[PDB]
């Protein structure tokens, strides 16, 4: 069956990454792989055979006008934030939410935490007080998602794989229910 | 000793090459799709870029920004194909998925009556064949799908129709615009 | 001195960005390279239907050709993008190198100068000359590639933009004929 995940989210929250590291296994921190590329995967949902479009985006303003050109025929959008970015976790009801409701009201919705693993590090710890400002808890994140309609809630890090496999299995099932 | 509907299961060999077929022309329309989205935001990369150098590069300032508008001039042409493809590919999407799904659906227990009914009378033979004996489903089905074989055939003409002269205009509209200005900027 | 370490500077800031167009070069390579394998086994899907489905036999009929047609002149194209990226990139990872590289070997015996002069300089007063022979070549090897841009990103971006151009000419053109 085909299913078309769009990965949307504030530039820089590793929307790239996440889909490099998951249908690749690599990390694309190296040379840094075609640009606006899109990718795909064939996943075993529970003895079925899936066919998974992933569309890659640009959270930029300069792309705002071609990027709901993708979101046409989509069936489950992945809103992400960097865990490490309470900013961009603000923009996920500031921004995406509405965008992608404005275009789509009717297509679930799976809140993702990129970046789980500097959210226990000493640098951006420090850095991140330096700002005045704390990263992302479970909460608010966990009431982010219900703060809007997600039909679920999880975290990982396309660095350390942890949760990334499932991020799409989530994806997956949000479709065929 | 097995009932055959020759003109009914022709046509349903049909259906299911045409859907087979259809599926296939689904399937690398979203590839079009993917790619001329990729494409697209290259365009928009490109013609950034292009700009960029264009002002700092007197030597090259006219060549840098020749390209810029170009790769400008496209992109914002490519969102109108992208737009035009996905309506190409959701709108057989409904026909081949729903329209189609729906006939199938009543073309399955058709054959399944078909084939009781054979191993019903098959059954009934060799039960003959023993201390002597020589003295609805199917059929009802049977008509079933030769009616909706008839109504789908009459909206995939409409349907594939509309989407095979709107899906060509598109693709040429993509360059009629796209050339009385290509290079008249 | 500033002349050098500031033409340099700006010869790094060019390879740089000649790079960040590289990139969206072969990405646009990549993008064209796979729409027209698609293009291609769409034609032949069409062809196909167009010749089983007499009910919509023009319809897959003109949609095929449209898509051979297409798919062809995507050919020429792509030989052009590439040839255009790849010059770019005789222009960066050789020549521009070259150049690149003599001012290493200019650097290396830069500092060096410059440190000496001001390290032996607290020993005195108490009680070795071809640092310039680099300086030419990075001076006559530096500016003596700037001519070498022009020179080449004149004809690749004029050959560049008139593939562009041609493709959709030589698109709408035959298009017309039928
Ligand atoms: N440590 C860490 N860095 C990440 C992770 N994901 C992305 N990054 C870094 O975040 C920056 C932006 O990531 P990117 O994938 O380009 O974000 P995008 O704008 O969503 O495509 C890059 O410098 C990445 O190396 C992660 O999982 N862990
Ligand atoms: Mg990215």
């Amino acid at each position: 069956q085909a299913i078309k995940c769009v990965v949307v989210g504030d530039g820089a929250v590793g929307k790239t990454c996440l889909l490099i590291s998951y249908t690749t296994n690599a990390f694309p921190g190296e040379y840094i792989p075609t640009v606006f590329d899109n990718y795909s995967a064939n996943v075993m949902v529970d003895g079925k055979p899936v066919n998974l479009g992933l569309w890659d985006t640009a959270g930029q303003e300069d792309y705002d006008r071609l990027r709901p050109l993708s979101y046409p025929q989509t069936d489950v959008f992945l809103i992400c934030f960097s865990l490490v970015s309470p900013a961009s976790f603000e923009n996920v009801r500031a921004k995406w939410y509405p965008e992608v409701r404005h275009h789509c009201p009717n297509t679930p919705i799976i809140l993702v935490g990129t970046k789980l693993d500097l959210r226990d590090d000493k640098d951006t710890i420090e850095k991140l007080k330096e700002k005045k400002l704390t990263p992302i808890t479970y909460p608010q994140g966990l009431a982010m998602a219900k703060e809007i309609g997600a039909v679920k809630y999880l975290e990982c890090s396309a660095l350390t794989q942890r949760g990334l496999k499932t991020v799409f299995d989530e994806a997956i099932r949000a479709v065929l229910c | 000793s097995r009932t055959v509907d020759l003109e009914l299961e022709l046509q349903i060999e049909l259906l299911r090459e045409t859907k087979r077929k259809y599926e296939s022309v689904l399937q690398l329309g979203r590839a079009l799709t993917a790619h001329l989205y990729s494409l697209l935001q290259t365009q928009h990369a490109l013609g950034d870029a292009f700009a960029d150098l264009s002002q700092k590069s007197p030597e090259l300032q006219e060549e840098f920004g020749y390209n810029a508008e170009t790769q400008k001039l496209l992109c914002k042409n490519g969102e109108t194909l992208l737009g035009a493809v996905n309506f190409f590919v959701s709108s057989i999407n409904t026909l081949v998925t729903k329209t189609m799904e729906d006939t199938l659906m009543t073309v399955k227990q058709y054959e399944a009556a078909r084939l009781e009914y054979d191993a019903y009378r098959t059954d009934l033979e060799e039960l003959s064949l023993g201390p002597r004996d020589a003295g609805d489903k199917y059929e009802k089905l049977r008509g079933d799908v030769a009616i909706k074989l008839k109504f789908l055939e009459e909206n995939k003409i409409k349907v594939m129709h509309k989407q095979l002269l709107l899906f060509h205009n598109a693709v040429s509209a993509y360059f009629a615009g796209n050339q009385k200005q290509l290079e008249q900027t």
